[PDB]
């Protein structure tokens, strides 16, 4: 209905999926979604949202709950949402992959009659074709997208990158019954279709994130602070969260080049707190701009006003789990590189990286922390080293030699968080990585940890520290 | 020409009298204005030294000290101990950054020897025992803070964030 | 008969504006409730259906149902971008149409305006009606008689409404409109595409995550591969009329309301529209 | 001839003293007559002025503002500020319309230069705070229209539609 | 800063002597880039007058003016024909919208006084009769716009627009 703000973003290397899992498809490009945007600023409220909750009243609400609450700006199922995103990413004409020509009829040569997998790979700068049959033919070929030749040593070093990649590299081709060359053929190109797309990893990606605002859906009970709140979250999104996949390593993380408010009365109280991001001379400068917002937002910003109301409901301690931004844990560190910075997060977050190899021994803790702090891990009770070791490093009973105790992760007694720890693949992780710039060429690493609700009064003293080491190793 | 003096808060008597200054000018770097401590300074690496008050190098990243900036130098009977520092205003660790700085202070730091003579086994610890915290709220935030009782009725509050904000380690030998 | 099914894809790919989109769609889908039993010998044993290549990839090894699922997955992408790369716009026949509808209306003493919106973005419009639901769980509206998508007229002019009574109040929304004691003054045909740059259909996703769920623990992507409406397609419509005194907010309106959405989540830039031409043609 | 002058409707009111003619003619075109008010007026591309408010030329389609017409000429020390039309009684934005006119009807409006010193960012209102409407009643609804309290007692139907008749964009700098 | 031109397209050689600059800046709003053009400007309201043509407001919405925003200032034989403005680059209706924008833009439209001696009854027309194209290409596409002949064969391309895009009123009186 009117356009309330206008925030001219860029994001560094994001790592965008469409419908392919890619930002480039065979129809259109498409480095940043809105969708995505939209839901990732959902995300971000309803986490501030709880962090405030436990700062004022010790108490956490289910997302469920928040959002029913944040529903005249968000929107829901029973009411449209008030404010509408538009992204205009420039130079966001049209684009697509074209696999102008692949030369094969060689490799189908010797795959006949077989069974065999056909793995490629895109260094040495001539796409090869391995076969595990035991031969490697190069291929020809001629794409659309020009894979600068950083982006193949960008994928090659970053282990996380050439982890994610597996799945779209491989086919297990059978040619032992009727297989005729043509259907061979349309495999494999588009095989390789889905191998080139993943390449289109772009640097420096900048979009002008618009937010229009419906003033029709009028002041019904709180309108104007749930608003003011909103785009404080969308804020606390921009300078702590990306954009894309993987963001809690780096990737797709977000910086701020230019804010313009339109309607004072709402956002001026958040134009300039993003000025205050445009130009960052040292990194305590920044952590401490970063300690100011968050603050801000904690106990002097708008209040319990809309906390009163009666429509959120408290979590189960033991059926849910939320994350919290905790205020302690916001090292930064000037970055002068970041491709090495990507690269070497997985040194900070890999159990066996020369990294946290180097601030945490015993490898038990080890992968306590990172099953704690690193997401999901697949750890499978076989070799003893799962047995009891990392069922101990767990227990909020039994011992207090580890400083994280899950809350109901039992000795042996696992009923809903032990699973939901140890099995449930979807889990973020809570130690998270992200890079930012400012109109200079300044550059940090943000290195934080969400508070979850499964911690039983995390000791914010150890783990804080560890983090000030993990920030310096990888940078 | 402005300069500073780093002045730490640990849970002994060695901070009454320090140094020679306490105004100088007209503005302390650390205010208390109806919201509590503010532009307080953290040093990472350095532990106390209660015992003949001063802060002792450690190679720790993970260890720091509190302190606050007052304006001043000590006392006249010194500057042959203390690590006196220019700085950009951006080296500066703050908390709760309120207002821009000059971008350069000269700091005293309370420095220590290296006593090489004993390992540096330096245990944490926090300030509580409101005894000593009813002391401080006058012998160190008054004489400097003279605006406790006057317009700062709320010095409960500058409570209010000690209970939380001001932590350290210690040798404790 | 099986054997229109086992070919259905063939067709398709070999007619690629001139069969029935919506029965075709409608028969795949029975492929793709099937494909597991599409797969179990049941080819025909041809050699240009698509589905002979889900019996030369080896997804899953281990475990039959595993594979046939991800079989699935894969063809439900792949007859996405089947549809969204063959059947493209041919719009000659909606030129025609109308051209002739304009004359019809010219004879019958109309005041005829007619407007080409093009698309800015990937649109959505109709995304709870029936075309591709068999598939994909979602839809566009579809005309299965002129063989295209459109924009219904009554989307059209609801949005037209909505626009004038937000600006000139209710009272005069009325007044062009009507009510339940007075007919409108203004007419609006449906809207088809009468041009484009490239496909007219596009793949797309949506993947909620932490829709309707208590926690991270409930957290879990659930892919929503749908058919969307590829940008720079142009659609045209007609608004027709008697009484002269209505044209004005007609011309005001048109502008402004396909800036903002025109389709399904519009909220998120989906079905966004720039005004390309408008045209008014008074009855002389 | 026939001429009219165009006011403006917002909540912010130097419309007491710009024209002259209250009569002028025997006949208006905007009328308030037992169903509402007539063929208010609306002029798109435009946004009042509101201190002291006049029409100012945007291009958005999107602005707009809305006003009645009245008869007469402004005050007469000017031809160099307002803009002078002649339109034929079919190009008009009537809303509302009962009758038509002679097909010409010269229009006045208050106008001004786009001042391009100024980032012109407009901003939509409208009618609330019906002691606003009373004032407007008093201000033209009175001035103009003093029929109204001695013919029409339908003051609830031209309270309830100027709520409902009159919104604008304003610059609201 | 950034200030550009308004020249819109009518069928007639009276918009031959309306620059001042060539580029001025390093950027045109419009783009003419291997599909044709881009960021094309309406203004509503507006009907041109071909006799000397510049742009005429009126109180129609029905009427419109379409053209391209070029860079630069007018002519410097102006202060008293055309309109300057500054917008914040949201209050343009761009037609065929390639890129972004800069949030505030300066932009000099040719404005001609409404003449109220005669009705301002305008009609339509659409640009045809391509040898006006074919020229109009050699007048503004290749005064300005020489990229025309340097890299771009496909001038067709605008040929087949300025043929079916570029409409407008006009008073024809």
């Amino acid at each position: 209905e009117e356009l309330l703000m206008s925030l001219k973003l860029k994001a560094l290397y994001p790592l965008t999926g469409g419908y392919n899992r890619h930002s480039i498809n065979p129809f259109y490009e498409e480095l940043v979604r809105p969708t995505e945007i939209k839901g990732l600023w959902r995300w971000w409220n309803r986490v501030l949202f709880n962090t405030l909750a436990y700062s004022t009243k010790g108490k956490l609400y289910t997302y469920e709950s928040i959002d029913r609450l944040f529903e005249d700006v968000f929107g829901s199922e029973n009411k449209k949402s008030a404010v509408r995103l538009e992204v205009i990413t420039d130079e966001g004409n049209d684009n697509r992959f074209e696999l102008s020509y692949v030369e094969l009829d060689k490799v189908i040569d010797c795959l006949r009659n077989y069974k065999r997998k056909v793995s490629l790979d895109f260094i040495d700068n001539t796409l090869i074709a391995e076969i595990e049959g035991s031969t490697k033919i190069p291929i020809s070929f001629k794409s659309n997208l020009d894979i600068d030749k950083i982006i193949k040593d960008l994928v090659h070093n970053n282990k996380l990158l050439s982890f994610e990649l597996l799945g779209f590299k491989s086919v297990e081709i059978d040619a032992t019954k009727i297989s005729d060359k043509k259907i061979l053929k349309e495999i494999l190109r588009d095989l390789i279709t889905n191998y080139l797309e993943y390449f289109n990893i772009k640097q420096e990606v900048t979009f002008t994130l618009n937010i229009y605002l419906d003033k029709s859906r009028e002041h019904k009970q709180n309108f104007e602070d749930k608003l003011k709140f909103a785009l404080y979250s969308l804020l606390v999104f921009i300078l702590l969260g990306g954009i894309g996949r993987k963001t809690s390593r780096g990737f797709g993380s977000l910086s701020i080049i230019d804010v313009k408010c339109y309607d004072n009365s709402i956002c001026k109280k958040i134009e300039d707190l993003a000025k205050n991001f445009l130009k960052i001379s040292s990194g305590n400068e920044l952590k401490s701009k970063i300690e100011s917002i968050l603050d801000c937002i904690k106990n002097s910003c708008i209040d319990t006003l809309y906390i009163e109301n009666n429509i959120l409901s408290e979590i189960d301690p033991k059926k849910n789990v939320v994350y919290f931004i905790n205020s302690d844990l916001f090292e930064v560190k000037r970055i002068n590189d970041k491709e090495k910075v990507l690269a070497n997060i997985y040194k900070a977050v890999s159990s066996e990286g020369c990294c946290i190899k180097s601030i945490i021994t015993d490898k038990y803790v080890r992968k306590s922390f990172l099953i704690a702090f690193g997401g999901y891990r697949k750890v499978e009770k076989d070799k003893g080293l799962d047995i009891g070791f990392i069922k101990n490093y767990l227990c909020e009973t039994c011992e207090t030699v580890s400083s994280f105790n899950i809350v109901d992760f039992l000795l042996s007694e696992g009923s809903f968080m032990s699973d939901y720890i140890l099995q449930y693949e979807h889990r973020n992780s809570l130690l998270r990585f992200k890079l930012i710039s400012d109109n200079s060429n300044n550059s940090y690493l943000i290195g934080y940890i969400l508070h979850s609700s499964y911690f039983k009064k995390i000791d914010i003293k150890y783990v804080r520290c560890i983090l000030e080491k993990l920030t310096y190793c990888v940078i | 020409s402005t300069q500073r003096e780093y002045v730490f808060i640990p849970i002994t008597n060695s901070i009454t009298i320090d140094v020679k200054i306490t105004i100088g000018g007209s503005d302390h770097i650390t205010n208390i204005d109806e919201r509590g401590i503010h532009n307080v300074l953290v040093i990472t690496g350095y532990a106390v030294d209660e015992k003949n008050g001063r802060l002792v190098p450690t190679l720790d990243p993970c260890d720091y000290v509190k302190g606050i900036l007052v304006a001043g130098t000590p006392q006249q009977a010194q500057s042959n101990d203390f690590l006196t520092l220019k700085l950009p205003a951006n080296k500066l660790y703050l908390i709760r950054k309120k207002g821009n700085i000059s971008d350069d202070l000269k700091i005293y730091i309370p420095y220590s020897s290296p006593d090489a003579r004993n390992s540096m086994k330096t245990k944490p610890v926090s300030i509580s025992d409101d005894t000593i915290v009813n002391n401080i709220i006058k012998e160190v935030f008054d004489k400097i803070y003279n605006i406790t009782q006057k317009e700062k009725v709320k010095i409960e509050k500058v409570k209010e964030d000690i209970k939380e904000l001001f932590s350290y380690y210690a040798l404790e030998q | 008969a099986i054997d229109f099914l086992v070919n259905i894809l063939e067709l398709i790919k070999e007619k690629q504006c001139n069969i029935n989109l919506f029965s075709a769609i409608s028969l795949t889908s029975i492929v793709y409730n099937n494909f597991g039993e599409f797969l179990s010998n049941n080819q025909s044993y041809s050699t240009n259906n698509p589905l002979l290549k889900y019996h030369i990839i080896i997804l899953n090894d281990k475990n039959k149902t595993k594979d046939v699922e991800e079989k699935r997955n894969i063809f439900k992408r792949e007859v996405a971008e089947l549809i969204s790369r063959n059947f493209k716009l041919d719009g000659e026949k909606v030129r025609n149409y109308f051209d002739s509808l304009k004359e019809v209306l010219k004879s019958l003493k109309y005041t005829i305006v007619d407007v080409e919106i093009t698309t800015r973005t990937r649109a959505l419009i109709g995304v709870s009606t029936s075309l591709g639901k068999l598939i994909f769980g979602s839809g566009i509206s579809f005309d299965p008689y002129m063989n295209l998508p459109y924009i219904p007229a009554s989307e059209i002019k609801g949005i037209v409404r909505s626009y004038i009574e937000g600006k000139l109040g209710e009272q005069e929304a009325e007044e062009i409109f009507g009510n339940e004691e007075r007919e409108g003054n203004v007419n609006f045909t449906d809207a088809y595409p009468t041009r484009s740059k490239d496909f007219l259909f596009v793949p797309d996703v949506i993947t909620p995550h932490y829709n309707g769920k208590k926690s991270e623990a409930d957290a879990e992507p659930r892919p929503v591969i749908h058919l969307t409406i590829a940008p720079k397609v142009t659609f045209r419509f007609l608004i027709y009329y008697k009484r002269e005194d209505v044209g004005k907010p007609i011309c005001d309106s048109m502008p402004i309301i396909l800036i903002r959405g025109l389709g399904a989540r519009s909220s998120v830039g989906y079905s966004l529209f720039e005004l390309r031409k408008i045209e008014v043609i008074k009855a002389a």
